[PDB]
């Protein structure tokens, strides 16, 4: 009951037993009694308070060990209690941020069509200030015209907590993608060619994607080979589906008196 | 019939189709369209 | 957001996390829509504590989607925590086609008698005496009636009729019913012979009841026994009168089967009135 | 007094006889076609519906004092007609209170004293077999009962007389509508009702307690049958959620009951005003700018409307965010010169490689965007400034190099204008391919199988479609 | 035997007198005589001895046929 | 509410069933007569 | 009351359905 709301949030939290305690203090909130109706009174509204906060410390918790599906969970959680009929409940100065968080893991994730329904609940923070979500509202129109290498020059400038569990999933799904595109019949380059499309100068990249995809070094020479198929074609198929639509022509002008 | 959607609502007498085709390249035409033979 | 209370492996939050699913089914129709195959998964476990409550809110989000044999299924398997809930328009829709599918079920078993029919659940039966109490609240016994006539059941056809005590009229109503719309004549007469059951257990008899039931059954030794009883109690008036009647309506072959059950004064009475020579002379006379 | 009390005799008698016989022509024809041919759709219940949107809101608003409409409320103040008798001596009651209100003054209402005359006329013997004349003659009331626009007390009179209404109408859908079926009528007055109700659940707190009513009256709808039910409650529940800025999206995409399958012309061009604004959200704006322009072309008979310019705003977008735009303002009204000039002038900036006179006009008329709720412009066209022109070149050009592309476009850089060509084809923006090899961006093929292939593939729904009107045709033909 | 069909109706209808003019409404009027034939003792045995009006209102034309 | 109770309970479900029930019957009635002169009008050119 | 309704009801839908199929049968034979 009342259970360390900075108990080892400051310094360190190394612990897997006080993930049991925040199991537990999961175990005592959602069974005090609900947080279903809430029509008014502040005093059950206290719990309210504290279920948020709980709830961002999981949550901050939760990217600090990276659990994928964990992570959505708190998220969803926290967005319902934004999603309160009768939200009296006052600002935590957390909200930015962790609404930030949430916006950029499902940029990561390729939810880009839930991307911008998601933007519809912000009336004006976009433009006036916040910065926590100005920066991945930036970063997707970034990736809207053509410019890839604006998103990676912005890369040394994160004005928050360092995103890094999210933007190395979210890099990581660009690479490939643009590896996708010389994946195709694009057949041989060089690897100054690797350095300027893909990135980065001799790291051990070249050898992530020498086991990862092919690009086989010749003599000083890579190697793509042709992923275009043999389209096999003969164009009249539908002979059976083109007599069966005749039939329920004139089907359709007797039998139906 | 109100659908409760409704509350807000030669001089350009045929001007959209000229003005979406071209707009402002000096039209006098000859400037340039007619005076491109000094370069040969 | 509460399916992701769903995923989380506690016995404790589950009930916390099903009381909230039928607390907002009813506007928050389809997001259970893709966590139906979480429900049907924790519907499967034999150690779940409240898996009955997951038929019920499984039959909740089928009846958004439409799929009525899905919400029929899993009422199936909701136990007696759907019917003890009785006032609502969601209940009966779905025992309306539970009722229209078990009453095409047992014209489809009645077709069958020799085994081969169908494992059943109890419950439908359950609203029919649960109906049966609603009469009994009612006084209406009219209702329940008609089912217990579609039903094919007749035990609660005489369960209804040895009801609290209320007219036997209501039950030569019935009785009428079975020479207006009747259809069948398989069943009909074991229909007409339960009622005949119970008039040897009422204290009057009738005319029209023998004068429809008797010449439908073609029984001579009942007419012989219940006459006789109306001879026993010294009653000719109206053996008088059903002799007349049964002369009429009935054919040839039964008259001659039923004055050999005469002799199995008042006598020489019914010998002369159901040989029926004196109706005639007069009718001849007239 | 002798300017405009003179001239107080004229504006009662005429409304006092030609639009008392209206709903006694109504109310009489209604209940004939509710008597005998239960199939009561083709009657004046169509155009009375389209006169109570139109004629009688503007035949009166106020009751029309020296007893015209101030007279209604104690005409029907006495109304049993619940056995022969009681139905020839209410038309006695037609007869005397009439020659009453057409000669001197009856019992005049002073617009708080409504509510009391439509207690009689709920009681006084009222029926329940005349389900009709309840529903209608309580539900027309109720419009001078809004529309005084005075909005206060009456608020919460309108509250309770919509209760009053919708506790009968609930009760009719309980007590087994015997081959009338109101429903045709009870939309539109469960839409009249709620149009006003989502007003007063804006002047007050929110009106998701309609919602969760409405779903429950979606419920009862169409699990009976529907019979234009489930076609009007939808665009109600509907448009809440839109109204409402919070995420409210993906509830209408996995809300699957998109099938009213048929609307009498005028709900199904708004329902696809809807769902066009719903696809262009998530960003698919091929079928999205198709349907709305299947909305914009469905129901335009009006006059200078403005849902029809709400219509024709929001397809101009999308198909700025797709490039083409044809003549906007070919049609100008006194207000459409309000809401002509952003919009002209923005397509004016996109057409052109002009981003600072685009980033000004934002700035210029971007309060003009808060009014017809369109923020989301300037984060997903910026997308287009640049994609419009790659569209035109590479429909101009056949076969060009992309060193000559970069200069085309201003781009001053052949290195970055692979991936804006790599997007655009990425996209489907353009259907055209790159040599990797030597710097060519050549276009598609030639004029293909399009003359012999395809044009069954068109022919099909063209057979199905004209056979449907001669099988619609002759399956409604003999009435007689 | 397609006399001996629509001759049948009356055997399986009379109880409910009601439906036999409208059932026999068109089947009076065929183009053979023999289906008129029959249609004509369906309603004679179909209503026993109503004053009906509906079938003698049909039975007017089928005293008035070209065939005897 | 002796009545009450079941007027909703067991007799909304007679009265919601006959309900489709007259409306078909209702709904073939228009597509009888329908069928009916149209056989009479091809009977009048055959026997014509 | 409600029962012998709806036994009606039931017996006339069977019962037009039946002379609906009449008039497809003529309306065919007179075609030919």
């Amino acid at each position: 009951m009342y259970e360390q709301l900075k108990g080892e949030w400051n310094r360190k939290s190394p612990n897997l037993s006080k993930c049991g305690e925040e199991l537990g203090r999961l175990k005592l909130v959602l069974l005090e009694l609900n947080f279903l109706p809430t029509t008014g009174t502040k005093l059950t509204k206290q719990q309210l308070i504290l279920a948020r906060d709980i709830l961002e410390i999981g949550a901050q918790w939760s990217i600090l060990r990276k659990d994928i599906p964990s992570f959505e969970r708190y998220m969803a959680q926290l967005k319902c209690y934004y999603f309160d009929y009768k939200e009296q409940l006052p600002e935590s100065a957390y909200m930015h941020q962790l609404l930030g968080l949430n916006l950029l893991f499902l940029l990561s994730q390729n939810r880009v069509a839930e991307f911008h329904t998601e933007l519809e609940r912000l009336p004006a923070k976009d433009i006036q200030t916040n910065v926590y979500i100005k920066h991945p509202v930036s970063l997707e129109q970034y990736l809207m015209e053509g410019s890839y290498n604006k998103v990676f020059l912005a890369k040394g400038n994160i004005p928050a907590e360092s995103y890094t569990f999210f933007i190395d999933i979210l890099l990581d799904t660009i690479r490939d993608e643009i590896a996708g595109c010389i994946e195709k019949a694009y057949e041989k380059i060089l690897f100054t060619e690797a350095t300027r499309i893909l990135f980065f100068n001799t790291p051990k990249k070249m050898t992530d994607y020498a086991k990862k995809r092919g690009w086989v070094l010749g003599p000083n020479n890579y190697y793509s080979f042709a992923s275009q198929q043999q389209k096999p074609e003969d164009t009249t198929i539908p002979s059976t589906e083109l007599a069966k639509q005749v039939i329920e022509y004139a089907r359709q002008l007797e039998m139906i008196v | 019939m109100s659908e409760k959607k409704q509350p807000v609502d030669e001089d350009n007498w045929d001007d959209d189709n000229v003005e979406d085709d071209f707009s402002n390249q000096l039209r006098a035409e000859l400037e340039k369209h007619g005076y491109k033979m000094e370069t040969s | 957001g509460i399916i992701s209370l769903l995923d989380e492996d506690e016995p404790q939050l589950k009930e916390f996390a099903l009381h909230k699913l039928n607390a907002v089914v009813n506007d928050f129709w389809a997001e259970i829509s893709e966590s139906v195959d979480k429900i049907e998964v924790l519907y499967e476990d034999e150690g779940f504590r409240s898996r009955q409550f997951a038929a019920l809110v499984a039959s909740k989000v089928f009846y958004h989607l439409g799929a009525f044999e899905e919400s029929l299924n899993y009422a199936l398997g909701a136990g007696d925590l759907f019917n003890v809930n009785d006032n609502s328009e969601y209940v009966e829709t779905i025992i309306a086609k539970c009722i229209d599918h078990y009453t095409k079920q047992c014209v489809e078993n009645a077709d069958l008698p020799e085994g081969e029919k169908k494992p059943i659940d109890q419950r439908l039966e359950g609203i029919v005496n649960k109906m049966f109490q609603r009469c009994l609240d009612d006084h209406k016994y009219k209702q329940a009636i008609g089912i217990a006539l579609e039903t094919r059941r007749l035990d609660v056809f005489e369960k209804t009729i040895l009801e609290s005590n209320d007219v036997p009229g209501m039950l030569a109503y019935s009785l009428k019913l079975c020479m207006s719309l009747m259809q069948n004549k398989q069943f009909r007469n074991k229909v007409l012979r339960v009622l005949v059951k119970i008039y040897m257990n009422l204290e009057k008899p009738d005319f029209i009841n023998v004068c429809q039931c008797l010449i439908f059954l073609d029984d001579p030794q009942a007419v012989s026994d219940i006459l006789e009883k109306l001879v026993k109690e010294d009653n000719l008036l109206m053996a008088y009168q059903i002799c007349f009647d049964l002369y009429e309506s009935a054919s040839q072959q039964f008259l001659s089967s039923v004055i050999q059950n005469l002799r199995t004064d008042q006598t020489l009475k019914m010998i002369k009135i159901l040989s029926g020579e004196m109706a005639i002379e007069l009718h001849l006379q007239f | 007094p002798p300017g405009g009390g003179e001239q107080e005799p004229p504006p009662p008698p005429a409304p006092q006889d030609v639009e008392m016989k209206e709903e006694a022509a109504t109310g009489g024809g209604s209940t004939g076609e509710a008597d005998g041919k239960t199939a009561a759709a083709a009657a004046e219940h169509s155009q009375r519906e389209l006169d109570t949107v139109t004629l009688e809101d503007i035949k009166e608003h106020v009751k029309q004092l020296e007893k015209a409409v101030s007279g209604k409320e104690p005409r029907f103040v006495l109304r049993a007609l619940r056995m022969l008798p009681s139905t020839s001596r209410r038309l006695n009651h037609y007869v005397l209170y009439k020659a009453v209100q057409g000669f001197f003054t009856s019992n005049n209402a002073t617009r708080d004293f409504l509510l009391p005359f439509l207690e009689e006329p709920m009681d006084t013997e009222a029926d329940l077999q005349f389900r009709p004349r309840t529903g209608k003659a309580a539900s027309t009331p109720l419009l001078p009962e809004v529309e005084a626009y005075l909005q206060l007390l009456v608020v919460i009179f309108m509250m309770n007389s919509k209760r009053y209404k919708e506790a009968q109408k609930i009760s009719d859908d309980l007590m087994q509508k015997i081959s009338t079926q109101n429903r045709r009528a009870l939309d539109l007055v469960a839409a009249k009702c709620y149009y006003y109700h989502a007003r007063v659940y804006e002047f007050l707190d929110k009106l998701d307690v309609v919602r969760s009513f409405l779903h429950a009256r979606l419920r009862t709808a169409t699990l009976r049958h529907d019979a234009d039910g489930q076609a009007t409650l939808l665009n109600l529940l509907l448009r809440n959620y839109l109204h409402y800025s919070l995420y409210d999206q993906a509830e209408k995409l996995v809300s699957k009951s998109v099938f009213p399958e048929q609307a009498n012309n005028n709900e199904w061009a708004r329902y696809l005003y809807y769902t066009g604004r719903i696809k262009a959200i998530q960003l698919e704006y091929s079928e999205a700018r198709r349907t709305m322009t299947n909305a914009l072309r469905k129901a335009p008979q009006h006059t200078a409307v403005g849902f029809k310019q709400t219509v024709h705003k929001l397809l101009i977008v999308v198909e700025l965010l797709l490039g083409e735009i044809p003549d906007r303002l070919q049609f100008r009204q006194p207000s459409l010169k309000r809401s002509l000039m952003p919009y002209f002038l923005l397509t004016q900036a996109v057409r052109t490689g002009n981003l600072a006179k685009f980033n000004q006009v934002l700035d210029q008329f971007g309060e003009k965007f808060q009014a017809d709720g369109t923020y989301t412009l300037i984060i997903r066209l910026r997308h287009n400034v640049i994609k419009t022109g790659v569209r035109m070149i590479s429909l101009s050009y056949s076969r060009i190099s992309l060193a000559d592309i970069a200069q085309k476009l201003q781009l001053d850089s052949p290195e970055d204008a692979e991936f804006i060509v790599a997007k655009a084809i990425r996209d489907g923006v353009i259907e055209a391919s790159i040599n990797h090899e030597k710097g060519y961006v050549q276009s598609k093929e030639m004029i293909d199988i399009y003359s012999t292939r395809e044009p069954q593939l068109a022919f099909h729904q063209r057979i199905s479609f004209c056979l449907d009107i001669h099988n619609m045709s002759v399956k409604a033909m003999r009435f007689p | 035997v397609r006399r001996a069909a629509v001759e049948s109706l009356g055997f399986i209808l009379f109880r409910t007198p009601e439906q036999c003019p409208s059932v026999v409404s068109l089947l009076s009027e065929s183009y053979n005589p023999h289906v008129r034939y029959g249609a004509a003792m369906a309603l004679g045995i179909c209503c026993a001895g109503t004053g009906n009006k509906e079938a003698i209102n049909l039975l007017e034309p089928m005293t008035n046929d070209p065939v005897n | 509410l002796e009545e009450g109770k079941a007027g909703s309970g067991l007799r909304q479900y007679y009265l919601s069933k006959i309900e489709e029930l007259q409306l078909i019957v209702n709904d073939k009635s228009q597509n009888l007569r329908r069928l009916q002169a149209q056989r009479n009008e091809l009977n009048a050119k055959v026997r014509l | 009351d409600l029962y012998s309704r709806y036994k009606k009801l039931q017996q006339e839908l069977e019962f037009l359905e039946v002379q609906e199929e009449y008039i497809k049968d003529e309306q065919k034979n007179l075609k030919k």
